[PDB]
């Protein structure tokens, strides 16, 4: 999952 | 006030609205990162080589590089300039303070240790041909086979024209800021852009909307498609006369007529020299194809009165496809257009014989639909001087009070005040008969009540979109199949 | 005894059958509630604004309002009248006794606090133009964007004609009682009705069936389609002659002929001026297209004898599509029809030159298929006076002993005694060539053994249904594609 | 004000709200027609025999019959009365005026020519045993194999008790008006009702809600289920002590304990004579099973103090399953309950030895859960006198200040003021161990904060619903499998 | 389609 | 489920 | 399609 901006 | 360029928009956003230039530059770079992630997926396993020039394009590149630090496998900046603009210096400083590595020497083998190249060498500030170190490096990137992501514009493309300034980067993905540039839209630039994403970096929306040259979009064409009220009759949807064909060119009238009918026009009549007129109803019996008695198989002044009579009971007249181009045709075309008090769509051989004085004296509107060879002959210039020359097209439309539809892979539609660019279509349209269909579509939309400019806008979009819907290889598309695809293009647009 | 109106039916059900008027009114209102539930789903989360006039339409509205109390989120009645009919007073009283809130002042902002408007202002009792408070309120509802449900007829539509009396409610759903009204069927009313549900509210079924004007339904057309006995030959399925075309209009004969063949006719022959006759077999070689030698490309008296000879061996003759309209055509058409002792289907240019005296003296039957421009020229009236004028159509058919098929978005089919309304179709039929197809269909069904009225009924339904089966946008439909769709329409009807 | 009966509701709706009785009767009959259509599909191919008595049930039947005229294949009314109420006379008159056929003689062979019987003989007005003509006819309908639809209540069922008055119609579908009747809910009536639809016929909603005896519904149980706040610990969800078991009945404690845990209780402790206490943790080690040293394998006064000590640290105590019933148990049970100042759930052998004086003197609440054999022994009556005797249950609960849960296929839950009927479950629950589970569930819900009445309501519904979720034949259901199904029943309820 | 109440 | 007329 | 950041 692309996670440059957000960590869930 | 309209604003030709992002340069004016950037300046106003900084100097009048008060957005720090560094905030715009940060928003630009993070938008490149997000775009890369949409396109590549997770970035964490990739190694990035970021090529930065000394201007604000390179500054954007430093933003990108810094934002990848600690999150991807490797980042390296090659700084290719001799000095740095203040925002470029600021972000270079940040990149180094965050632990980033910069080199100032480009080694051909460096491409080997990276997966993605971020091209931040030149953007809109490119001036003149690229040579030297810069060129060798761009040529090395284009031979590398790596994934290439260009910041704002692929380096080497003139953002105002789309021309290559000696050499230019071929990008897989270009991320541009605020609005598309003309150099993304016109070729060869359009080809080198690869996939284009347009990022909002914080300009006020009304400044972005103040741009006077637009790409024709699906949403724009959807809003222009005329209404089909249920309580209607054929006259609701207009009547078109097409004056077309000759003993030499018997097929053109047929394609033009069906082009009008397939876009929803109510009645289409062709006037075609006898017995070539019978070709049309043999293929499509819903057409009216009136026989014109000619001396030698071409329209001449002897047919002037009959054509003017047929024009009285229609809304729009299309003229030119397959007429031929001899002296008798020239006299007929020019006397007819001088006298016709209906909108005219002027194509093909009618353009080749046109006296542009006649356009200046017409009270009624006109749309002209040349390809660049026809445009070249019309203004007495070379094909290379008129091709993709939107300023010349604007000047022509304004001086002659018409709409000009300059056909090419990207088609330019202009009335001299507003200019629209169409990017739908494919190479199946590079084939005889394609233009004849478009002429019919335009006349049909005018007959249904759209302005000449609106009719032209909707028609070029749908004509290209229909080509894209062809199910087999595009090179096999013919005009007859394009006609069949028009109603599907319309359905899909809604 | 037939009964023109629900007014007579209601009166008989009350005064002769003995159903209390209040029982009919309760059945009307609960049918609106059930219809709303079918259309909206569960009603419990919605807020309802019910607009009631002082007549029995408003009474129905009070029934609705009262039945929603305690079951939905909110109910409010705005009572817009100055007095109340006895049943309206009774249900107003019930509504209040059950806890319901009524206001007599309409505040523009009131629309804000509701989701559904129930339009119970005027039904069949509308008389004259709507003005004043009533009009402002209707205009506010039409600007509101709320879900609108009309009781019996959208307020403002003349239930006998479909005309708007200054302004009218645009409904999403109209629930009508007993039978559809003419104003749901004809435009503009048909458009403002939105989705129409016809509710049984307890009238005796034989009174409901006593109505003499009907919507043409799928079930009716299914029962009229002729049988195809297995042991048959082409003669079983009839023979049609089509007299059509000219040097100017070469395509019409082709569309008419294939229209006969696609509905199952056994043999179709065209008579068309040479060499235009060859157009037909070039497209469809199953047609017989007989060459008629003409002086200048049009039928004239010199062709009278040959056409009468060709008529001897057919069951039905269709005449008119693309004949042209000059003096020589007029003499031919009228002398031919005067002498022809076969059923005739008379269309287009044959109608434009027709001497109606000839219809009066014919022993054999005729169907005429005008659009309103043709009808207007035929009886010497304005288009606006004949359009949707079913009483005039009836009078014409009865006086001239024919079937009249007055084409429009809703097509009127009448022999002067029975009148049928067709609502199948779409705007793809508002295009040259559509009518030519229908002419062929009618002649084909007559040749197969249906009466002129039955043939006309089945043909208008199937012609519109075929248009609806077109797979892409309706505005792209052409007559050639309509032809292809006819056999699918037939299959689907079964 | 609450209203025991539809009779009072009907009267108020007519006499105080002002709804004409004929409007209610029309709404009743059309609701039967709509219900039939939901159940049979299209009615048009069916032949209907409508059996009407002389009261308002027969009047409803006339409404039905009249509304089918002209729409179905055949309708016949057999009128079985000697006279007609005014509304029955009115609708009989309408039926005949509309063309309907009535006969007054029932011929056994008449059943042969019909598909559906509409039973409108007796509704709530049934008084006394059915004999004579009426009985022969009901017996003929039950032997016929036709589809039977009963109006309001199957004829022959006492709508207040559910008893059969000599003989009664067995219906496939019963359509009842306003609210379910007690005779649809209790057996044998429940069985003869078949599928029950409850129709809104126009009573004010607050009168319908004024009824004091309710069926327990999914929506009611959903709203009562306690909240599970995320920040919680076992104490949030309560603690239960179960005093149960003996050397003879070692399994009961286990089923009761797991019944508490499966409904979400936080801590469950059993007190069980040693070594039978070890049975529980051998099967379910999450239970605490405290060993009680007994003289001969049963609780006695020597265990009084230890049980009271264990009760101090819990919220609720369940007592009775498998205790045995001898004198030493009786002394222990009664002294314990007299002293226990916690809510108690009293079941099985604790009910068999209970001194009801003890309930009268308790300050804390109690729920008792007898089957009818236990209830019978408790009040010294016959099983037949207490079974489905909701008035006696109410009187008992009110006099003893408890909640009484009288278990049977329909379970009655009452505190003397409010009475609820549960209809979930199947015959797999007619098996040892089922009741033990329910006892645990009730104590568990009380421990979680529900009132004794709320706990009982939710528990009887979910216990029956869990039984219905068993995947194989219901007769194979055992208590251990019922336990496994409880959490699925809970999930499905949400 | 059951159509005692409604014709579409 | 729409339940103006019927409760199941 | 959410398009606060990107036009395609
Ligand atoms: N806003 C963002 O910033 C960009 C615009 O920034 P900017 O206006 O600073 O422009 P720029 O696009 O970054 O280009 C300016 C830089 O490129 C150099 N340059 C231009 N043409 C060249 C050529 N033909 N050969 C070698 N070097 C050349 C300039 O050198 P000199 O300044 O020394 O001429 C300067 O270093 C936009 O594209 C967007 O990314
Ligand atoms: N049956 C049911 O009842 C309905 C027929 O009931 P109905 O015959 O009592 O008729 P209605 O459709 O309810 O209309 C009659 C009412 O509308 C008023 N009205 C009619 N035209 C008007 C206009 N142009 N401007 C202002 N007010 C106007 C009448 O006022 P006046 O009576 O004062 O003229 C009266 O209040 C059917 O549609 C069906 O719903
Ligand atoms: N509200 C609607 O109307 C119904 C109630 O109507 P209602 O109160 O008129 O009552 P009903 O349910 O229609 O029953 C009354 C009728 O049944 C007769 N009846 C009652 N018990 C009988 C028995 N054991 N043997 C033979 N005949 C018997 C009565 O005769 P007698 O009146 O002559 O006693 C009368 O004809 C509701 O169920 C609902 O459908
Ligand atoms: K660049
Ligand atoms: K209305
Ligand atoms: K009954």
């Amino acid at each position: 999952a692309p996670a440059w901006l957000f960590e869930a | 006030h309209h604003h030709h360029h992002m340069k004016e928009i950037d300046e106003l956003t900084i100097k009048e609205y008060g957005v720090d230039s560094r905030i715009l530059m940060e928003r630009a770079g993070i938008s490149v990162v997000l775009a890369m992630e949409e396109e590549l997926g997770n970035l964490s396993d990739y190694r990035f080589l970021v090529l930065c020039g000394g201007g604000n394009n390179g500054g954007d590149g430093f933003v990108v590089a810094r934002n990848l630090l600690g999150v991807v496998k490797d980042v390296l900046v090659v700084f290719l300039g001799k000095k740095k603009t203040p925002d470029c210096e600021y972000n270079y400083g940040l990149y180094k303070k965050f632990g980033g590595k910069v080199v100032e020497q480009f080694e051909p083998s460096i491409l080997n240790e990276f997966d993605v190249v971020v091209d931040a060498i030149f953007g809109t500030g490119l001036r003149g041909e690229i040579t030297g170190e810069y060129a060798e490096i761009i040529n090395l990137v284009n031979k590398s086979g790596k994934v290439v992501v260009s910041v704002d514009v692929p380096s080497g493309i003139d953002s105002n024209t789309g021309k290559v300034l000696r050499t230019a980067v071929k990008a897989d993905l270009t991320v541009t800021f605020g609005v598309p540039k003309i150099g993304h839209i016109l070729f060869p630039g359009r080809d080198l852009t690869g996939k284009l994403k347009v990022a909002n970096i914080g300009h006020p929306v009304h400044l972005i909307n103040s741009i006077n040259r637009y790409v024709i979009t699906r949403e724009m064409v959807r809003s222009l498609l005329p209404e089909r009220p249920r309580d209607s009759h054929k006259g609701t949807y207009g009547k078109v006369l097409i004056i077309a064909g000759s003993r030499l060119y018997s097929g053109a009238p047929v394609l033009s007529g069906m082009g009008s009918l397939k876009v929803g026009t109510g009645l289409v009549k062709l006037a075609v020299p006898f017995p070539q007129n019978l070709i049309a109803t043999s293929r499509f019996p819903e057409l009216i194809s009136v026989p014109i008695d000619t001396e030698k198989g071409f329209f001449s002044l002897q047919n002037l009165q009959e054509c003017l009579e047929l024009s009285k009971d229609v809304d729009v007249v299309a003229i030119g496809p397959g007429l031929g181009n001899n002296e008798h045709v020239r006299e007929f075309v020019n006397e007819f257009l001088k006298t016709l008090e209906k909108p005219a769509v002027i194509d093909a051989d009618a353009i080749n014989v046109l006296d542009t004085s006649v356009l200046k004296e017409r009270k009624s509107p006109a749309v002209l639909t040349p390809h660049p060879g026809e445009m070249a002959r019309l203004v007495k210039k070379t094909v290379g001087d008129v091709k993709y020359n939107y300023e010349l097209a604007e000047e022509f439309a304004k001086e002659n009070d018409c709409v000009l539809v300059l056909k090419s892979a990207t088609t330019i539609v202009t009335d001299g005040e507003k200019t629209l660019f169409n990017i739908t279509g494919n190479t199946g349209l590079s084939k005889g008969g394609s233009g004849d269909v478009l002429t019919g579509m335009i006349a049909g939309f005018i007959a249904q009540g759209l302005s000449p400019l609106e009719a032209s806008t909707v028609s070029v979009y749908l004509h290209g979109f229909a080509a894209e819907l062809f199910e087999q290889d595009e090179r096999g598309l013919t005009a007859s199949e394009l006609l069949r695809l028009i109603p599907e293009a319309i359905r899909r647009l809604k």
